[PDB]
């Protein structure tokens, strides 16, 4: 590791620094650094590390979105084939995005989802392990598409099964699992009767259990009912 | 797209 | 699959014809299309699935072989960097070489181990496991070599486990997976006093039970102690 | 190189 000589404190302020100056490839890359220095992460370590690798997978989706999308309508029937290039182009894409997957879920399974016990943590890596294979899955195309597949909603599963047990139904943690557990079910499942009976469950319980919450925790936990509500605006 | 975090 | 409409013993025969006529790619092809009917194997069928692939990657890695010695020679210092052809067709040839083996480890995993018995096929298929992991930690240079290095172990370690409890000591499956169990200890994980020990002890143990053997036995159990004996010569 | 089966 390049960063094996770095100290985990230095590594985790520096990722800090990165996100203000918007360098989330170093962010990633240090935060990679402090989960190989081998000790649990802290809930603000695991969401450094988790908001940095979502802005570096979240560039590599939309430019290969573009480049698939130029790909197909280079391929209909009456364009102008000019050759390999588009094609190759999006493969690089595509294998540079599986790469910073692969690293991602590499970390969770070396070892972070093994140390986790405790609900907050157990269940935002396995959301994180769902979320990349979810990635994954957006691209494939092969023999392990259905498998890549079955992984993500395994992980998410999961997730679910402990959030449900140990969270209450307004925590961050479990709205976020929710809310992405839903969109996979829509986008990747193809049961989207399924991804809007988890948003509409999952927001109302929810908002059964605002009562309970301070103004901070409030504003939190209604931000993301907003989010699935705007997706429930937009599948129905 | 939709919404995730 | 492209063999999803050929029937199970059509692809057999077809292997069988792609032997004789050493086409190998075709003979793995129609075995790969054997396996994923679903059916356990015979052993028979075992020996074409394992002989058509060890003759495919075979060939990978010698030509692998010749292109790596090409670029570490072009790297000394002395030489005349012309560009980056030779590492572009060494990765390659070498990513051709990881799908083959991911594709039988992928049949192992999916899922011959898992209803595989009896010790003769699951050793066999154990065996075939380690091997491939060797064949991919043969090119592995990144962040995953030392658990390709451990996948192969763990895998060897197993099948020698059950061949030690459930074969005599001239089970050819028992002596082959010795065999390339010593050469993994030689080549790939820096342990060559290990490599000669194993050698050694499966030879004379084989050795002291060939008196229960039939003259066909006896035939196909010495032939692999003398390649046992070939390598202890090569490394001693 | 060792013989392997
Ligand atoms: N960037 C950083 N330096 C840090 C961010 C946080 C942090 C602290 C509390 C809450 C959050 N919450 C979020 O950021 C959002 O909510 C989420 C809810 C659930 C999940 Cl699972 C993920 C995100 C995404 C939109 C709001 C962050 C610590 S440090
Ligand atoms: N080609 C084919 N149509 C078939 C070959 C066989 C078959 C039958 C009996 C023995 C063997 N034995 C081998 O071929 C060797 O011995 C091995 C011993 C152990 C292991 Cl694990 C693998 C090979 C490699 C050199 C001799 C083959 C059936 S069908």
């Amino acid at each position: 590791g390049a960063m094996g000589s770095m100290e985990r404190a230095s590594l985790i302020q520096k990722a800090k620094l990165a996100e203000q100056a918007e360098r989330y490839e170093d962010m990633a890359a240090f935060m990679k650094g402090a989960v190989e220095k081998g000790e649990e992460l802290s809930c603000e370590e695991r969401n450094l590390l988790s908001v940095a690798y979502k802005n570096v997978v979240g560039g590599q989706r939309a430019a290969w979105r573009v480049l698939s999308s130029i790909e197909q309508k280079s391929n209909e029937e009456g364009s102008e084939e000019k050759g390999p290039e588009v094609r190759e182009y999006r493969e690089k894409v595509e294998t540079e995005l599986q790469g910073v997957c692969d690293t991602v879920l590499g970390l969770l399974d070396s070892h972070l989802i093994k140390e986790a016990g405790d609900a907050e943590s157990r269940v935002f890596y396995l959301k994180m392990k769902g979320d990349y294979y979810r990635y994954l899955a957006e691209v494939a195309t092969g023999d392990d598409k259905k498998r890549i597949i079955d992984s993500a909603r395994s992980a998410y599963q999961e997730a679910m099964d402990i959030s449900k047990k140990e969270m209450p139904p307004t925590n961050p943690i479990r709205l976020g699992l929710a809310l992405n557990f839903s969109v996979f079910h829509y986008e990747i499942a193809n049961s989207p009767e399924e991804a809007i009976s988890l948003a509409k469950t999952t927001f109302d319980e929810a908002m059964a259990d605002l009562h309970t919450l301070s103004e901070d925790s409030y504003k939190d936990s209604t931000l993301i009912m907003q989010l699935l509500r705007d997706n429930l605006t937009l599948w129905t | 797209f939709p919404a995730t975090v």
